[PDB]
């Protein structure tokens, strides 16, 4: 009696963390929900403390490349779009039209194989100058990546939108997230709890602002790695949303040609209207209010006492030095000036920003892939929701001589790492096993 | 009450010895690949040790107790304190070396033992 | 005699419980995918709700009667014709709107409350 | 000692007899298709007459000694060299055809009649 | 084989709202184009 | 020896060594590599 004895019992709520995979589940036909399972059950937790460490998740990867391997499983069989490689003679279009319009929009020819083998046959198009180069009257012209990768196009009835996507893992794990209103990147949340799948994402490719994202609790915060490294990045998070407008103007027809045995091409045909450009309208005021705000905040992480400065863009490539982003079919490049031009110590009208756009893109960093896109017939129309952005520094001297920010990012990883730092899923173990007082029983 | 899932654990030992059911409903409750994957992975993790809790002789039931004695070597401590103020996310470490002698020891020294008690006395 | 599987089935129900094994062995017994689908699948159908009444103190067996009454006002229908004029078929229907609460008072009132008499009585 | 799996398959079976726990702890212990395959079928392989098993009325144990006589034209066998002479790989060969009337009257005349006594007595 | 016959028992049934006419009118597609692929690839017959 | 039917003489001999022997030998040459694209975004390498 006085020597005790050992039981069994079954389900001991303890976990150890591990990692497996996870599984998509959500609620014409797009990227992601082609067939998923359709869908809370929130469990409170508490009297716990759990010490949390993003960056070293591991679901960021599984879910960057398989969205990775989702984007070209979904292009693949539509057609391949090999013989767009023949000289282009070419000029730029439509010249006495002195504005800021004047480079814009090479018109171009060619050659073209008919829909039977031996025959030839001309057609006639625009283009933008970013698009094709000429090499060493017209000139000949190639467009910028015949080399180096092979092109093909979205064949047009598939649509480019973004569904929400919720994540979550099967059974024998679980889901638990910290429930701190403020939260800096690790720390003991003494709030934490349990669900079994996580909530919604729209995964929209972005660069050098988030768009149409989830918001944040009453004060903005920071969050990086490496804070006085400087190697990486920055990345910030607002509380109120600003908007934002923007479009195309112009009506822009397209037409339809037959290159081999049963395809077909789009290309960008002529335009009716005037010319004019894409631009981009932001609210002046409380676009200057959020922005004292944020770094009335980050000064906490500089010292009270130093001058803070705005800088443009250093260079690069197009593909890191602006904020470019889809909307509805298309790609947009706009200059992304008049919003880091103002320098900060301690004591009704608009913005407007010029704004190009592109045809085709290589965009994932991943050379030898590249996609044709067909261009889109009537207006255009993009509104937005504006929330956070990325940041990055550079070098400098001794610590007073006014450090200076440049908008960065390039990195498509860190496009997530802004909306999943609050998960960590781990394995449960329910068999354990304690001495008590059972007299042992035949 | 019933909390949920995982409920009671930070409480201590006693609390989260009174419900357990809510543990055991919830673990079995181009792109089809990991769905197939997770599947087996989660029911075979489950009857693992379902079948090795079903050698332990209570395959039944979620508490038994045999005919098992206890090292105190193991540990010395009296039985208030076990019950009453450690709770079980500290329990498992202190015999996370122990675990295999205890998985070891448990039922070579019972389920032949007292059956072969069983197959030489009581169907004597 | 034995007819085959869900032979009985149009029978009554005190000679569909004469015999119940017929329905107990079948229960188990480019284009790989849906072979492999159906497998797991039918696996998990199977023992998902074998463990949803292993839970339910009588894993072993096919039929037990355990330690809980009856709430009369489910129906009132006297024992004969229960088991003499109406089958099966019929007999899930008016049971539709309430098996949940047979599910739940079923399990968490019995295999806890005769397993604290258990571990305070028997093993005190 | 414990030799190991298939340990001692080939002494005779009273020693068999005596370690049984290394067979069961192993039992369960482009190119993905085949680990996925090897799975499911090693999981079901082993449940199917698992759950067979279980309609033999000691789902728990390994070896349960059950209310059914022997039919001695079967074989006239004194039981000595039963039990210290033959051993396992022999046994089997000469009830390779009396297997299905094994398991037909194996719980059909038990798991029918210790089922129709628990029925009419323990039921009852 | 090993069919069973059933007894006092009725049923209606519901032709042409059955879901495996579908499956097999899906899958005979599937298989039909999946048997012609990996043979010839048969362009340059259009001049 | 191993072989399946040995008086059978249409199949194959194997046999095995108790020690092996080595076995040396190389390309003298020392040769050259010269890339040519073919097409859309390929890669060729000739003997140089
Ligand atoms: C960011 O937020 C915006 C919020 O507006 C979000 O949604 C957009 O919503 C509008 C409003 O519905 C969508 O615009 C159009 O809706 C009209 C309804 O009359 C349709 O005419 C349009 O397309 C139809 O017509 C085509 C011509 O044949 C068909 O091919 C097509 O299938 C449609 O039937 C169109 O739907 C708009 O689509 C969305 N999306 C966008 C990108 O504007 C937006 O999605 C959020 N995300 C991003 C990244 O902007
Ligand atoms: C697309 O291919 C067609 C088919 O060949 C081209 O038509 C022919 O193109 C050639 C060279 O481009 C032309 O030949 C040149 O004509 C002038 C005329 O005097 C001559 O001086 C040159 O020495 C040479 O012969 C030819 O006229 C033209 N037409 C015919 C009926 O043969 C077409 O030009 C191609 N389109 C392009 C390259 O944009
Ligand atoms: C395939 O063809 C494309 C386009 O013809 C090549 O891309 C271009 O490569 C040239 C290489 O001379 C680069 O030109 C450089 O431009 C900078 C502009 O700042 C200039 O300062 C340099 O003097 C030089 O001329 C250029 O980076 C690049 N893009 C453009 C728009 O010209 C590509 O290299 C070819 N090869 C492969 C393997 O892809
Ligand atoms: C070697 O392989 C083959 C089969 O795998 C067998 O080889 C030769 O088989 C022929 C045909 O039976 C034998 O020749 C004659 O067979 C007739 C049958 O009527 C018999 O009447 C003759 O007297 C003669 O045997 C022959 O013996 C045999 N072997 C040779 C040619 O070397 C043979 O079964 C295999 N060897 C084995 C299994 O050892
Ligand atoms: C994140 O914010 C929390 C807010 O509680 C900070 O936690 C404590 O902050 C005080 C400030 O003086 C420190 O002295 C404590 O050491 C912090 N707590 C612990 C347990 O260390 C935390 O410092 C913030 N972290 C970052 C990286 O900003
Ligand atoms: C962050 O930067 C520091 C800056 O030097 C890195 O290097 C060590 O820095 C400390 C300052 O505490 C020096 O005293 C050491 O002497 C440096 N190294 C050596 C060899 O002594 C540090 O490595 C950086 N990396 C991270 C992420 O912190
Ligand atoms: C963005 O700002 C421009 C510039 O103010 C706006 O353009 C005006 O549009 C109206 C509508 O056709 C014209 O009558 C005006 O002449 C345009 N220019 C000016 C200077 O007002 C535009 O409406 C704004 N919004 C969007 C979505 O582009
Ligand atoms: C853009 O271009 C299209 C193409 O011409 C215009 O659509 C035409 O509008 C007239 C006016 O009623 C109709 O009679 C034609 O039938 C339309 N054509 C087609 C193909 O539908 C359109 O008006 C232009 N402007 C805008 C703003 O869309
Ligand atoms: C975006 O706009 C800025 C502002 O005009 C451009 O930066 C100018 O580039 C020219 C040519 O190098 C310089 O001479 C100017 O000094 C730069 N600033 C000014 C005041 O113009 C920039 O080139 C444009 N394109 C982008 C996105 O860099
Ligand atoms: C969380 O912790 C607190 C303090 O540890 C728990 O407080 C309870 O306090 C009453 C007051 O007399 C005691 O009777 C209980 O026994 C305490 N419970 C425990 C588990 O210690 C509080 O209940 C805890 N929360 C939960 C859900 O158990
Ligand atoms: C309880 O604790 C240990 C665990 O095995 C046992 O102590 C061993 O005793 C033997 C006998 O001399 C020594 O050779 C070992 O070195 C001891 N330690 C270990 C780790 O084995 C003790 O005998 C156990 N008591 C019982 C009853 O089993
Ligand atoms: C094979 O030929 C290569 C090509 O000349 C030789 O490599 C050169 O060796 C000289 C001697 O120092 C260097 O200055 C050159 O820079 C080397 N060129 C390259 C491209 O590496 C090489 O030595 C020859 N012999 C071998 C490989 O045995
Ligand atoms: C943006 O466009 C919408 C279109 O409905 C319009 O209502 C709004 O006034 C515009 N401006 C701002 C600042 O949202
Ligand atoms: C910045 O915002 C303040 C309002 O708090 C205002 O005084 C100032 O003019 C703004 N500056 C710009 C450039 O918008
Ligand atoms: C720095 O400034 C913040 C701004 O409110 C203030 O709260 C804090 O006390 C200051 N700390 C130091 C060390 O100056
Ligand atoms: C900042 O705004 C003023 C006002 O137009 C302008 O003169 C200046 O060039 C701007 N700076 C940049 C870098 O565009
Ligand atoms: C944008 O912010 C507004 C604020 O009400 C919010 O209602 C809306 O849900 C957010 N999203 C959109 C697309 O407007
Ligand atoms: C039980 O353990 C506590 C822990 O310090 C101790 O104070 C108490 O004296 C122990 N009781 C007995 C009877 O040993
Ligand atoms: C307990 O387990 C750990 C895991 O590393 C092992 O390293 C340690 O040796 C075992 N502890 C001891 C010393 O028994
Ligand atoms: C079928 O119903 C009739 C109606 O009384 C009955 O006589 C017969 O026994 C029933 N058969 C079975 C197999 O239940
Ligand atoms: C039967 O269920 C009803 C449902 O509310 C309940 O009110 C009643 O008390 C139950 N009967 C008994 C005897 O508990
Ligand atoms: C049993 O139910 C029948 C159904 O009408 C009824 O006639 C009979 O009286 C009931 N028996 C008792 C004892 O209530
Ligand atoms: C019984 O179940 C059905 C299924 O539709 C449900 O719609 C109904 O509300 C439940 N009926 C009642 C009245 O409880
Ligand atoms: C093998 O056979 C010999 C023969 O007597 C016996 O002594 C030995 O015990 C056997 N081995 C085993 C493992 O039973
Ligand atoms: C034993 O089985 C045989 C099988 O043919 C049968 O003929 C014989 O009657 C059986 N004996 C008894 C006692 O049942
Ligand atoms: C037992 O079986 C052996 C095997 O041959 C035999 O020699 C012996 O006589 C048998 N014993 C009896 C009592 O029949
Ligand atoms: C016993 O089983 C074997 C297996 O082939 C079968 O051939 C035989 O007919 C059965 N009965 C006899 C007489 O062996
Ligand atoms: C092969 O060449 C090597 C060069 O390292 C030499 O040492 C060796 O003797 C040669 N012969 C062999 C391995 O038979």
């Amino acid at each position: 009696a006085e020597n005790l004895w050992v039981t069994v019992y079954y389900g001991v709520p303890v976990w150890k963390d591990a990692e497996t995979t996870l599984f998509c589940a959500s609620d014409h036909n797009v990227w992601a929900t082609h067939a998923c399972v359709p869908t809370p059950q929130e469990i409170h937790l508490e009297n716990v403390t759990e010490e949390f460490n993003m960056w070293k998740n591991n679901m960021v990867e599984q879910m960057h490349e398989d969205i990775i391997s989702l984007w070209d499983q979904s292009l693949k069989p539509c057609v391949k779009l090999t013989p767009l490689c023949v000289t282009l003679q070419c000029t730029n279009y439509a010249p006495n039209l002195l504005s800021n319009m004047r480079g814009e929009l090479k018109q171009c020819s060619f050659n073209m194989t008919t829909e039977l083998r031996d025959k030839k046959q001309k057609v006639y198009s625009l283009f933008y100058r970013l698009d094709v180069v000429q090499i060493n009257s017209n000139k000949e012209y190639r467009l910028i990546n015949c080399n180096t990768s092979a092109i093909t196009q979205a064949c047009p009835k598939v649509s480019f939108e973004p569904i929400p996507i919720h994540y979550c893992a099967p059974a024998g794990f679980a889901i638990l997230k910290c429930k701190d209103k403020k939260f800096n990147g690790t720390g003991p949340c003494p709030s934490v709890s349990t669900v079994q799948c996580t909530h919604g994402i729209k995964p929209v490719v972005s660069t050098q602002l988030l768009l149409n994202g989830s918001l944040a609790e009453e004060e903005v915060i920071i969050r990086s790695e490496n804070i006085t490294n400087n190697a990486k990045n920055i990345l910030v998070q607002l509380n109120t949303p600003v908007q934002i407008n923007c479009t195309r103007p112009n009506n822009n027809t397209v037409k339809s040609i037959r290159i081999g045995p049963g395809q077909a091409f789009y290309y960008f045909g002529d335009i009716i209207g005037d010319i004019r450009m894409a631009h981009c309208n932001v609210s002046k005021a409380t676009w200057n209010e959020t922005l004292g705000k944020v770094v009335k905040q980050l000064r906490k992480h500089f010292g009270n006492n130093t001058i803070i400065r705005f800088a443009q863009s250093s260079g690069g490539d197009l593909e890191v030095t602006t904020h470019s982003f889809n909307c509805g079919g298309e790609f947009f490049y706009c200059n992304t000036s008049g919003l880091f031009n103002s320098t900060w110590i301690s004591n009704n009208d608009s913005i407007v920003l010029p704004c190009r756009i592109k045809q085709i893109i290589n965009m994932w960093q991943r050379i030898g892939q590249a996609m044709y896109a067909p261009p889109i017939q009537g207006v255009i129309r993009c509104v937005s929701n504006i929330t956070g952005l990325i940041l990055t520094r550079d070098g400098g001297s001794t610590n007073s001589t006014t450090e200076t920010f440049r908008p960065g990012g390039g990195d498509m990883r860190d496009n997530w790492r802004s909306e999943l730092y609050k998960y960590k899923v781990v394995k449960i173990e329910p068999l354990g096993v304690a001495p008590t007082r059972c007299k042992r029983r035949v | 009450v019933s909390l949920g899932f995982l409920g009671a654990a930070g409480s201590t030992m006693g609390a989260a010895s009174m419900t357990l059911t809510v543990q055991a409903r919830n673990l079995l409750s181009h792109w089809g690949i990991k769905q197939l994957q997770a599947r087996v992975l989660a029911v075979e993790h489950y009857l693992r040790d379902q079948q090795l809790l079903g050698i332990w002789g209570c395959s039944g039931k979620l508490i038994c107790c045999t005919n098992v004695p206890w090292n105190s070597s193991w540990s010395n401590r009296n039985l208030s304190e076990i019950w009453d103020n450690m709770t079980w996310l500290q329990w498992d470490k202190e015999i996370s070396n122990y675990t295999q002698i205890i998985y070891g020891l448990l039922e070579e020294s019972q389920n032949q033992q007292e059956k072969n008690e069983q197959d030489l006395l009581a169907l004597d």
